[PDB]
């Protein structure tokens, strides 16, 4: 937060919080605009985020601006599931228990993809999600 | 007294009476007789507690329809004042009667005040009280203790002395006033709360605050047995609207956003230590969402629901079962998703105001959670929650808060209001952004009880105009009539002290700020009815910032030592346990020698339900007009509904409700027709606002006591105190005006039969 905002300007919220912390949606972490750009710029180099040695992407980061990333990567992990499993059905006929539970079930991937247990499970949702992209193709 | 309404014969505490509370018992039986609302304003004057009661008891037990009988004043401080004399006409009916009573009423406010276990009730806030008798007395922490011979469940034994006798049966006989209930009930070691609570199925008539009635979230136990055939009296009932918008709205800070975050990890630690231990329960809540809302053991518990439903009792709700949320991983990673869009619009850098909808859909914008599911999460935390069977509640103080607004901002449109304010201006540039969220029709809370209720009455001293209230409140009434008070004496003294001394006309509204002239102007006026009225005064300034301002400054002159040496003075704190030291102080001291002067706030909490007497009250001033737009533009969103929405200017709005609390403040040193005491006003735009008073009080206000310099009010008031202080006690032109006892009233209105 106010203490670990970036890898150079990790206290950045009383230097003028207004350059960027992006989130590469394969980062998840705060990166000043210093870093973030002199990373996408050069291209996809790790972002050296606390001894990070994870690809801050080029520019294909999202915006996360504090947002616990605890839920920074429960939000990003639903909206992809919730994308890739879209509208499986959900309103084919109008249910609402079924629906609902695979809406319960829908979520629950993310709330595994949010935590991950031990994954294989998450491997097990990614493989759903191919199944679903595969599903959404034809 | 025992005369007849052609039907009623009507036990009146007194045998003498008085005019205007005989035209009360004829149009309020007039209203009793037929379905109406029939708003009558009662002028405080005369007893209008000792008529309403005296016919309602008669119209109760003289017909068989209406077996309960309802009676909702603003105040706690008003509800035991109802008890006290109902309790005396009761003893008085009886008097007359003998034993005709088998009649039950209690008061109902609270655990807090009524609490007599020690330990729990040792506590401050209400909360902690509460819940201590919950985890003490609790449906789950009983079942730990009863199965569980333990340390841990203690009970308080009041409930369980409760549970015991009181649960097959009712206390002995009273009409428990809070003096009498309480101490009965410590008598009997019994918690007059799970007491009084049971008994609701059977007592007669019921006494109780308007948040009880309007405030959804303790207004879902309603029953039937005393809701569906039973009469309705409201009592100082012009601070409606502002109790149902004060029962409706909610507010957010950045702060409080961040503890949520700690119980979402707590319930994310909570969720989750219960999970490994217990899941096989969590999954079978999960069943229990799939077949409903799990009303068997989220509605139907009888020490258990744990959020209560902040929307209106149980109308605006879907059974279903939450969408997705229907995990509580779910529900976590959820509420780990919604705390987070509120903190970027917290951080929004303006005031900003949305609908509901268009918050919704920019919410669904940011992230796609349905409204529907949305509106679950109220009952939804509450039952995980006792799942959890959580030790505590801080670490989820602010979870509660925010399961109260979502469920608000998913179920409502068109009738409330968001906006974003990102400071306070009166410290603006700071961290402390709020998310205001207000309602604007006040008509919308008493809907369901005009939708609900049939046979109902609206009565103050104060109400004016009778018709802002079916505006606003959009319903029916039949008939709206005030009384004058006819008197064979002046008894009191409005005056309109526009002008001071120098002949400046003078005001709280230019500023809430110091202007020496007018300043000053006001400390000569203060020390001046300092030294005149006798024992017993009080002021009522427009805001509480307006008097810490001028009375700081007033002790950097000399005004203040120079009340020093004739009477008290006794401040208004905001801290009422001071307050309250300083009010019986003061009535102490009014009934004692050395003057007491009470200062308080016209929109504060003294003139909710506070009485000044005799001596308790005097000459009531007012130091300008009350008025609010000194704060931000929340009453203008809520003005610009009651423009858009009803056919009401911004002036015309803020006139009536600052004269709706002028009214209200003006009446309390009255008590009854042998009391006196000035009611002056201290500002140049009373001058205009003469016909906005209440009757009662424009009848005495004339044409020549407008815009007073502050010198000849001295004089008025001096002659006016010299000439009360007569014994004026003609006993034939009271004759008049007492009508007295059981002829005047049979011999001149059973000749009035015209
Ligand atoms: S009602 Fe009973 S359990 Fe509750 S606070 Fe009072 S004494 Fe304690
Ligand atoms: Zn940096
Ligand atoms: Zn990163």
């Amino acid at each position: 937060e106010n203490k670990d905002m970036c890898p150079i300007c990790k206290t950045d919220r009383y230097l003028s919080p207004d350059v960027k912390f992006l989130v590469n949606p394969e980062c998840y972490h705060r990166i000043c605009e210093s870093c973030v750009d002199r990373i996408f710029s050069l291209g996809p180099a790790q972002c050296p985020y606390k001894g990070c040695d994870k690809i801050l992407r080029k520019n294909k980061f999202k915006t996360q601006i504090f947002d616990d990333v605890e839920v920074e990567k429960e939000v990003d992990i639903r909206k992809r599931v919730f994308n890739v499993f879209n509208k499986t059905i959900d309103d084919f006929n109008g249910d609402l228990v079924e629906y609902n539970k695979y809406l319960e079930e829908v979520e629950d991937i993310i709330y595994k993809l949010d935590h991950g247990i031990d994954v294989a499970k998450t491997e097990e949702k990614l493989r759903t999600y191919e199944e679903l992209n595969k599903q959404l193709i034809m | 007294m025992k005369f007849y309404i052609d039907d009623l014969p009507v036990l009146f505490p007194y045998p003498k009476i008085y005019p205007e509370q005989y035209n009360y018992m004829c149009d309020i039986k007039k209203t009793l007789d037929v379905g109406g609302n029939s708003i009558l304003e009662m002028p405080s004057g005369t007893g209008k507690t000792v008529s309403l009661l005296s016919l309602t008891i008669a119209y109760q037990m003289h017909y068989p329809e209406h077996r309960k009988i309802i009676y909702c004043s603003r105040t706690m401080s008003e509800i035991e004042k109802a008890l006290v004399e109902l309790e005396n006409l009761m003893d008085y009916r009886t008097k007359e009667l003998g034993y005709q009573e088998d009649f039950r009423g209690l008061g109902l406010t609270s655990r807090k005040n009524l609490c007599l276990h020690p330990e729990v009730s040792k506590e401050r806030k209400g909360t902690v009280v509460d819940e201590k008798c919950r985890r003490m007395t609790n449906g789950q922490a009983k079942r730990k203790l009863e199965e569980d011979p333990e340390a841990n469940v203690e009970l308080c034994e009041y409930h369980e002395n409760l549970y015991n006798i009181e649960v097959e049966d009712y206390l002995p006989k009273g009409v428990f006033s809070f003096e009498k209930l309480l101490k009965y009930c410590e008598e009997k070691t019994l918690c007059p709360y799970f007491i009084v609570r049971r008994m609701i199925s059977l007592c007669n008539i019921i006494i109780y605050s308007y948040h009880y009635l309007l405030d959804p979230k303790i207004a879902e136990r309603v029953s039937n047995e005393v809701s569906k055939d039973s009469i309705v009296i409201f009592d100082e009932a012009h601070n409606i609207d502002n109790v149902c918008i004060e029962s409706l709205s909610l507010d957010l800070t950045t702060d409080a956003l961040r503890r949520a975050t700690r119980g979402a990890n707590a319930l994310d630690e909570r969720i989750s230590e219960v999970r490994k231990v217990d899941s096989q329960k969590l999954q079978d809540e999960y069943e229990k969402l799939v077949q409903g809302l799990h009303s068997a053991d989220i509605l139907t518990d009888q020490e258990e629901p744990f959020v209560e439903t902040p929307v209106l009792p149980q109308d605006l709700l879907t059974e279903a079962i939450p969408g997705n949320i229907r995990r509580a991983e779910h529900f976590v990673s959820f509420l780990k998703r919604l705390i987070e869009y509120l903190k970027t619009r917290m951080k929004v850098l303006h005031v900003i105001s949305e609908t509901p909808k268009s918050f919704l859909q920019h919410l669904k914008q940011l992230t796609f959670i349905e409204r529907k599911p949305l509106r679950f999460c109220s009952e939804r935390l509450s039952l995980l929650v006792r799942t959890l069977e959580v030790t505590e509640v801080e670490d989820f103080t602010a979870l509660k808060d925010i399961a109260t607004f979502a469920t608000l901002i998913s179920t409502y449109e068109e009738g409330f209001l968001l906006i974003i304010e990102p400071y306070e201006i009166e410290n603006a540039a700071v961290p402390n952004p709020i998310m205001r969220f207000t309602c604007l029709d006040a008509s919308i809370a008493i809907k369901p009880v005009f939708e609900r209720f049939s046979s109902v009455i609206i009565t103050s001293g104060t109400i004016s105009p009778l018709d802002m209230y079916p505006r606003m409140l959009n319903f029916k009434t039949v008939l709206q009539k005030s009384y004058a008070m006819t008197l064979a004496k002046k008894s009191f003294l409005p005056m309109i002290i526009t002008k001071g001394s120098d002949q400046v006309a003078i005001s709280s509204r230019f500023e809430i700020r110091n202007d020496p002239s007018i300043v000053r102007n006001y400390g000569s006026m203060l020390v001046e009815f300092a030294k005149i009225t006798p024992d017993g005064m009080v002021v009522f300034f427009p805001s509480y910032l307006y008097m810490e301002s001028i009375v700081s400054m007033w002790q950097t002159m000399g005004i203040l030592d120079e009340v020093w040496k004739h009477k008290l003075i006794l401040v208004e704190t905001p801290d009422a346990q001071e307050t309250s030291l300083a009010l019986e102080t003061y009535r102490k001291a009014c009934s004692n020698g050395r003057g007491a002067i009470l200062l308080s706030v016209a929109r504060g909490k003294v003139s909710e339900g506070i009485d000044f007497d005799h001596q308790y009250g005097r000459t009531v001033l007012m130091i300008g007009i009350p008025f609010q737009y000194t704060e931000s533009r929340i009453l203008k969103a809520r003005l610009e509904f009651m423009r858009e929405n009803y056919r009401i200017r911004e002036n015309d709005f803020l006139s009536f409700d600052a004269m709706r609390h002028a009214a209200q403040c003006l009446g309390r040193v009255l008590r009854g027709k042998d009391d006196y005491g000035v009611m002056v006003l201290a500002d140049r735009r009373f001058s205009r606002k003469r016909s906005q008073l209440p009757k009662w009080i424009a009848q005495g206000l004339s044409d020549a006591d407008l815009n007073l310099s502050t010198d000849m009010a001295i004089s008025n008031t001096k002659q006016f105190l010299r000439t009360m202080a007569q014994p004026t006690d003609p006993k034939d032109q009271e004759g008049v005006s007492v009508w007295s006892y059981e002829d005047l009233i049979k011999h001149q209105n059973s000749r009035k039969d015209q």
